[PDB]
């Protein structure tokens, strides 16, 4: 019972949080994402 | 989000992860510098003779992917 669902349910929460990793990506590393566009041209 | 331990388990229980996040998962785990200057100076010089050419040995018929 636990290995089925207690885990599967608690493992939902992985994406519950990972779903927003992009929110940092756009604000984590973005200075580079951004600088490159000029430096390239 | 980030932390090798969280990711190790997340990537095992969720399984893999989605594409829009390749930048964060990888860059963290792989210690990437995001050395965009170094990369751009590879990108623009001109013609490169070793690989003009690729479909001859690996004939994947996509003129945008071979590019």
């Amino acid at each position: 019972n636990i290995m089925t669902e207690a885990i599967a349910a608690s493992m939902q929460q992985i994406y519950s949080r990972l779903d927003t990793m992009f929110q940092y990506m756009t604000n984590l590393e973005n200075r580079v994402v951004q600088s490159e566009q000029l430096q390239k041209s | 989000f980030l932390d090798r331990e969280k990711l190790r388990e997340f990537l095992s229980r969720f399984g893999y992860f989605p594409e829009k996040h390749r930048v964060v998962v990888w860059n963290y785990l792989l210690k990437l510098p995001s050395n965009y200057e170094a990369f751009d100076n590879l990108a623009r010089k001109g013609l490169h003779p070793n690989y003009l050419n690729l479909k001859s040995t690996f004939p994947i018929q996509s003129d945008k992917l071979y590019y």
